[PDB]
RNA sequence: CUUUAAAUCCUUUAACGAGGAUCCAUUGGAGGGCAAGUCUGGUGCCAGCAGCCGCGGUAAUUCCAGCUCCAAUAGCGUAUAUUAAAGUUGCUGCAGUUAAAAAGCUCGUAGUUGGAUCUCUCUCGGCCGAAGCGUUUACUUUGAAAAAA
RNA sequence: GUUUUCGGAACUGAGGCCAUGAUUAAGAGGGACGGCCGGGGGCAUUCGUAUUGCGCCGCUAGAGGUGAAAUUCUUGGACCGGCGCAAGACGGACCAGAGCGAAAGCAUUUGCCAAGAAUGUUUUCAUUAAUCAAGAACGAAAGUCGGAGGUUCGAAGACGAUCAGAUACCGUCGUAGUUCCGACCAUAAACGAUGCCGACCGGCGAUGCGGCGGCGUUAUUCCCAUGACCCGCCGGGCAGCUUCCGGGAAACCAAAGUCUUUGGGUUCCGGGGGGAGUAUGGUUGCAAAGCUGAAACUUAAAGGAAUUGACGGAAGAGCGAUUUUUGUACACACCGCCCGU
C-alpha cells in the first residue's frame, strides 16, 4: 500500500500469482523422465498429459490423463528436467 | 475490447497519482506512450521509467513524484493548425503560466510551444499539467 | 469474453520466455519433419500432432525446433487439408446439430444453437475468403454440408 | 454514450435534427400548424369591427367583470374576443365599430384572470384609447 | 461492366462538416468509355481516366489506363 | 454675398432678438424581481391594476387622484418575428435506479471503431540539365491564382 | 540486288547468386484435447402419496359451511372406518439470498440424443474482433381456430348471506378455461424500474465449479490411490459485511466512482404538466388487437428525495430544513384529501 517496489517482487509473490499476471509469462508445467519397474526404457512425459503414455519396448501404460495432471500408473518413478 | 492503449495509460496513471503511489504499472507499452512519457518526464511531471520487455508487447513502471495534477488524451486525434492552437490551449489548460498540450507532428511528438517554435502543426494526442 | 457466450474466463497457455530448444531434446528438425508426415499420413490434424508431439517425444514447440508451423510444414509437403481444420469442425458440428434437430422438432434449444454455429460458420467463411484460401464462390449450404465434410 | 469517431458527422447530424423536433419551440414555429390556426395570419396588428360587447368573469381567486368586445376581423373573417383595457373606456367604443386590436403579451397565450383572452384593443374609429382617456382627442362624430 | 464499350465505376471521399468538425462518407458514379485495347478489366480494379468533349448523353470521360487489384497473382 | 444649370440648405456676415430668460421637455414608473412614499383624499372582491408572484371584501406601500420621488432623455412606451440569456438540443457541452427516459431477449448486413512490431536513381548531354521518381494518400507547412463594396 | 555491322521487340536452356524470401504469438478472438460440472433442452420409461368417482363390508343420524347462518348432501344409508378398482392433474418435506439457461424459464427414477459454461494446457490458426439500420430465432399468463381428454380449481351465470343499498368482499353450485397435439397472437411492475465490450481504483469473512499444495482423522480387511473432513493458493460465478476511494438533490452506489481537472468504442432513447399512446394514414392478424404515431386546445405548476408536525378500523453530525417505532397523496393538518356517474 502506497509503497510497493513492482520492479522487484520476492520470488514467493511470482509463484502465488496466476501464471499470466506475473511480470513475464511463465507456465506451471514441466517435462519429467520416467520410466517402469518392468522394462528400462526412459521415456520424456509432459506432465499435464492428454494421452495414455504407452512403453514402446513392452506396451505398458505409463500414466492416465485427468483434469489438471496425468497421473504415473503404480511402480513407476520419474524425475523433473532441468 | 481495447482500442486504445495511451487512454488507458493516462487513465491508469492518473488514478494511481489520485491514490498516492509511489509507482505505476502500465501494459501494454507503445512507442507512442513511451515519446508520451519521455515528453512529461523533459518537464519534471514524472520521473525516471523502466520498460520490462517481455517477447509480447511490453510492460512499463513509472515513479510517480507527487507533481502530477492531470493528465489526460484526446480522442478522436483532431488535426491541429498553427493557427487553431491558442483554442485549445484555452479550452484545455488550467492557466497560461503552466500545462502543455502534446501533438504528434511530422518532425516528431512534441508539446505545443515546441510546435510553435518550429512552425508547423499536427494531431492533438492529450495534455497534462 | 467469449463470442457467442457471457462468459469471460481466462484459461490459455503461457509460452515461456526463452524460445531456444532445450538441451536435454536430442531429435533434429527433420526428424521432427519425419514425424509429423508420419502421423500426417496416419490421418491427424496438426493439433493433434502437436499434441502428440508435447506428450510423448518432449517437443515442447515445433516451432522453436524446426523453425516452422505445423500447417506450413503440411504444406510444404503437400499433405494438407483441402479447407482449414477449425471450419471443417464447425461445419461437422454443424451437421450433427442438424441431423438431431430434424427427429425432435420441439427442441428449441437445438435451434438457437445452430442458429449461433452458423454464425460463426458464416464469420470465418468471410475471414477466409478475404485471405483467399478459400475460392470467393464457396458457400455453406444446409444441403452441401453434409458432403463438404 | 454518444459517438466520437472522426467520421461520424453524418450520425451527428442526422441525430440532432431528428431531436430537434421534441422541442415545443422548434416544432411551433417550423410545423405550420399554429401559424394555420393563428387568427392574425403572423401580423403584430389587425382591424375588425365590433360585433358586440361583453362580460368575461375573471378567474378565482379574482373577482370582477373584465369588458371586452367581439369584433370580426376585415381580411379573414374570423372572429376574435378583444379586451379594453383602463377604467371606463368601454364608453368609447360602439357597435359596428372599427378597432385595431394588438396581442396580449403573451404570444397567443391567455394574460391574468381573463380565461381564453389574448388580444386587446388599441384604436377605436381611427384614433387611439389612450388620447381618448387622457382627453387629448374626441371621438371624430 | 454491362454496357457496350463502357463501363461504371465508382469514387469515394470523404466531406467535411464544419460544425461537428468531423467527416462523412460520400460517392460519386462515373460513366466512361471503355476501349477494346484494355482487356482483362475485372470488377474491382483500378482505372485512370481522362477528361474529353461530351461522347453521349452521361460520358465525358475516357478510360487511359488500368491497375489491377492488389489480390492479383 | 456665397452656394447652384437656376435655386434651396449649410457656412459668412449687417440690423432686431431672454428673467417667470411664459423662447415652460417628455415618456413610463414608485410591493418584489428592479431605481424610487405602509404620505393625504376617494372607492370598497365594485371599478380597476397586474408580462409573473400578487393587490382590491371600510386604516389599499399596487385601483382613481393631489403632492413628492425615481429611470432614460428629444426621446420614451406597446404588439409581433428573431439572437443572447439556453450547459432548457449539449461538437465544445446535457440527461436515461427513484424527477421525462435502456428496446422482453439473442443473432446479424450496412455504418462507426479497432492490439503490439520494421532506423533517390543509372544512362545520355552542359557539379548540373533531361528522364523515371515516389506503392500512393490523408495530415501539416509553403507558394500560385483568387471582383469591387 | 544479297547478306552481314549497328538498332528495336518477342519466345526457349541450364547458370551463378541473395544471411535467398513466412515479426511475434495479445491477462484479443476462433477451433482441437483432457477430467469433471449443472432443477439447461428433446424423446421414451418409471415411481409416489393426495383428490374425485365406483364396487363390497361395519356401525350409525346427522354431515358440510360460517363471525353467526342459509343455499347443499342425507334411513332410496350421507359423513366416518376397512379392502380394491379407474381417470386426470400435480412432483411436498430435503429446497438454501444455492445451481443452470440469451431471456421467458427449469425439481420423482432410469435410458438414449444432441448442446454448453468454467478450469487444465510449453496444442493449432494468426487479427479472424466490439456494437449494431435492414432482416431474423425465441418469447410468462390470458386470448383465438381445429382434434383428444376433462380430477381439482374456476372468469361469466344461478342462488344463500351481509348491508340503508352490494349489482362486491363471505358461502353452495357452476360454463369457457385450467391438461396434451397442431396452427395463430408478441403483450407484462417481461424489474437490478440500472445496454453491451475494455482498463484502472480499498479491506474482510463465507459460498458454487475446476485446478494446485500441505500436518492430521475416517471408508475401501493390508499398500498406494480414490471418496468424506481440516488448513491454504489461483481462476471464472451468485451474493454479503465494512470504509471520509470518490460520487449524488438525497435515498443510496465499490459502482450509480475515475465529470467545468468536462473526449476508450458503440447501440437505443428523454426535453414543463394535460389533451394522449387519443384521432387519422400505413402495416400485421380469423378476431382480440400489435407496430408507427399528431394537432387544435388547455394549464403555473405537476413531480423526486428528505425534515418537523397532525392523523391511522398499525405495533459533535448533515448543502439544508433539522437533529417510542412505523405508514401517509394530510399541513385550514381525517371535520383532511380525493375518484367517477
Ligand atoms: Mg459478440
Ligand atoms: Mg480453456
Ligand atoms: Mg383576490
Ligand atoms: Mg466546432
Ligand atoms: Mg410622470
Ligand atoms: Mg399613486
Ligand atoms: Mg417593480
Ligand atoms: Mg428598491
Ligand atoms: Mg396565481
Ligand atoms: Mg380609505
Ligand atoms: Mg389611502
Ligand atoms: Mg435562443
Ligand atoms: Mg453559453
Ligand atoms: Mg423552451
Ligand atoms: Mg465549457
Ligand atoms: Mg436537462
Ligand atoms: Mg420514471
Ligand atoms: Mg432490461
Ligand atoms: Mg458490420
Ligand atoms: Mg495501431
Ligand atoms: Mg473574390
Ligand atoms: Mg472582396
Ligand atoms: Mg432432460
Ligand atoms: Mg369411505
Ligand atoms: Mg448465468
Ligand atoms: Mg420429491
Ligand atoms: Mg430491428
Ligand atoms: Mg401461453
Ligand atoms: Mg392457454
Ligand atoms: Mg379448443
Ligand atoms: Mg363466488
Ligand atoms: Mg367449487
Ligand atoms: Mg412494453
Ligand atoms: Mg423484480
Ligand atoms: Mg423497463
Ligand atoms: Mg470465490
Ligand atoms: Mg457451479
Ligand atoms: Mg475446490
Ligand atoms: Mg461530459
Ligand atoms: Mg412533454
Ligand atoms: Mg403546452
Ligand atoms: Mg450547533
Ligand atoms: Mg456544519
Ligand atoms: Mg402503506
Ligand atoms: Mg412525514
Amino acid at each position: 500500500p502506497l509503497a510497493k517496489d513492482l520492479l522487484h517482487p520476492s520470488p514467493e509473490e511470482e509463484k502465488r500469482k496466476h501464471k499470466k499476471k506475473r511480470l513475464v509469462q511463465s507456465p506451471n508445467s514441466y517435462f519429467m523422465d520416467v520410466k517402469c519397474p518392468g522394462c528400462y526404457k526412459i521415456t520424456t512425459v509432459f506432465s499435464h498429459a492428454q494421452t495414455v503414455v504407452l512403453c514402446v519396448g513392452c506396451s505398458t501404460v505409463l500414466c492416465q490423463p485427468t483434469g489438471g495432471k496425468a497421473r504415473l500408473t503404480e511402480g513407476c518413478s520419474f524425475r523433473r528436467k532441468q | 475490447v481495447r482500442m486504445n492503449v495511451l487512454a488507458d495509460a493516462l487513465k491508469s496513471i492518473n488514478n494511481a497519482e489520485k491514490r498516492g503511489k509511489r509507482q505505476v504499472l502500465i501494459r501494454p507499452c507503445s512507442k507512442v506512450i513511451v515519446r508520451f512519457l519521455t515528453v512529461m518526464m523533459k518537464h519534471g511531471y514524472i520521473g525516471e521509467f523502466e520498460i520490462i520487455d517481455d517477447h509480447r508487447a511490453g510492460k512499463i513502471v513509472v515513479n510517480l513524484t507527487g507533481r502530477l495534477n492531470k493528465c489526460g488524451v484526446i480522442s478522436p486525434r483532431f488535426d491541429v493548425q498553427l493557427k487553431d492552437l491558442e483554442k485549445w490551449q484555452n479550452n484545455l489548460l488550467p492557466s497560461r503560466q503552466f500545462g502543455f498540450i502534446v501533438l504528434t507532428t511530422s518532425a516528431g511528438i512534441m508539446d505545443h510551444e515546441e510546435a510553435r517554435r518550429k512552425h508547423t502543426g499536427g494531431k492533438i494526442l492529450g495534455f497534462f499539467f | 469474453g467469449r463470442m457467442h457466450a457471457p462468459g469471460k474466463g481466462l484459461s490459455q497457455s503461457a509460452l515461456p520466455y526463452r524460445r531456444s530448444v532445450p538441451t536435454w531434446l536430442k531429435l533434429t528438425s527433420d526428424d521432427v519433419k519425419e514425424q509429423i508426415y508420419k502421423l500426417a499420413k496416419k490421418g491427424l490434424t496438426p493439433s493433434q500432432i502437436g499434441v502428440i508431439l508435447r506428450d510423448s517425444h518432449g517437443v515442447a514447440q515445433v516451432r522453436f525446433v524446426t523453425g516452422n508451423k505445423i500447417l506450413r510444414i503440411l504444406k510444404s509437403k503437400g499433405l494438407a487439408p483441402d479447407l482449414p481444420e477449425d471450419l471443417y469442425h464447425l461445419i461437422k458440428k454443424a451437421v450433427a446439430v442438424r441431423k438431431h434437430l430434424e427427429r425432435n422438432r420441439k427442441d428449441k434449444d437445438a435451434k438457437f444453437r445452430l442458429i449461433l454455429i452458423e454464425s460463426r460458420i458464416h464469420r470465418l467463411a468471410r475471414y477466409y475468403k478475404t485471405k483467399r484460401v478459400l475460392p470467393p464462390n464457396w458457400k455453406y449450404e444446409s444441403s452441401t454440408a453434409s458432403a463438404l465434410v | 454514450g454518444k459517438c466520437r469517431g472522426l467520421r461520424t458527422a453524418r450520425k451527428l447530424r442526422s441525430h440532432r435534427r431528428d431531436q430537434k423536433w421534441h422541442d415545443k419551440q422548434y416544432k411551433k414555429a417550423h410545423l405550420g400548424t399554429a401559424l394555420k390556426a393563428n387568427p392574425f395570419g403572423g401580423a403584430s396588428h389587425a382591424k375588425g369591427i365590433v360585433l358586440e360587447k361583453v362580460g368575461v368573469e375573471a378567474k378565482q381567486p379574482n373577482s370582477a367583470i373584465r369588458k371586452c368586445v367581439r369584433v370580426q376581423l376585415i381580411k379573414n373573417g374570423k372572429k376574435i374576443t378583444a379586451f379594453v383595457p383602463n377604467d371606463g373606456c368601454l364608453n368609447f367604443i360602439e357597435e359596428n365599430d372599427e378597432v385595431l386590436v394588438a396581442g396580449f403579451g403573451r404570444k397567443g397565450h391567455a394574460v391574468g384572470d381573463i380565461p381564453g383572452v389574448r388580444f386587446k384593443v388599441v384604436k377605436v374609429a381611427n384614433v387611439s384609447l389612450l388620447a381618448l382617456y387622457k382627453g387629448k382627442k374626441e371621438r371624430p362624430r | 461492366m454491362k454496357m457496350q464499350r463502357t463501363i461504371v465505376i465508382r469514387r469515394d471521399y470523404l466531406h467535411y462538416i464544419r460544425k461537428y468538425n468531423r467527416f462523412e462518407k460520400r460517392h460519386k458514379n462515373m460513366s466512361v468509355h471503355l476501349s477494346p485495347c484494355f482487356r482483362d478489366v475485372q470488377i474491382g480494379d483500378i482505372v485512370t481516366v481522362g477528361e474529353c468533349r461530351p461522347l453521349s448523353k452521361t460520358v465525358r470521360f475516357n478510360v487511359l489506363k488500368v491497375t489491377k487489384a492488389a489480390g492479383t497473382k
